[PDB]
């Protein structure tokens, strides 16, 4: 693939089929920000830890 | 009247002489005695309440 495809990288899936999947297919995902991302981006809000 | 007057307990009469009928009408009043003292508890309210808003 291009480097400008990877730059704001697109879902690239990985699609096996083989006898032995339990549903035949199975399907692995890969970008920038999971394979070995750089950073770890992530917002945490909790909210109304009161609770009921 | 005054307070110590009401706390001591003197009994009271109202008299009621009415124009039709001339027998007078007779009370009497007084403040019986007996005393706990109360504890206060105020609540907050339920956190529920904070969730409906
Ligand atoms: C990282 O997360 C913050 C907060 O969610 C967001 O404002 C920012 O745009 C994100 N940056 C990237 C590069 O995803």
């Amino acid at each position: 693939v291009s480097e400008e495809e990877w730059n704001t990288g697109e879902t690239y899936t990985c699609v096996v089929a083989h006898e032995a999947l339990p549903n035949r297919v199975t399907e692995r995902t890969v970008d920038k920000s999971t394979g070995k991302p750089t950073l770890y981006n992530v917002s945490l809000v909790m909210s109304d830890t009161a609770g009921t | 009247i005054c307070e110590d007057d009401w706390n001591s307990g003197e009994r009271f009469t109202c008299t009621v002489t009415h124009t039709d009928l001339p027998s007078p009408l007779k009370q009497t009043i007084s403040r019986p005695k007996g005393l706990h003292r109360p504890d206060v508890y105020l609540l907050p309210p339920a956190r529920e309440q904070l969730n409906l808003r």
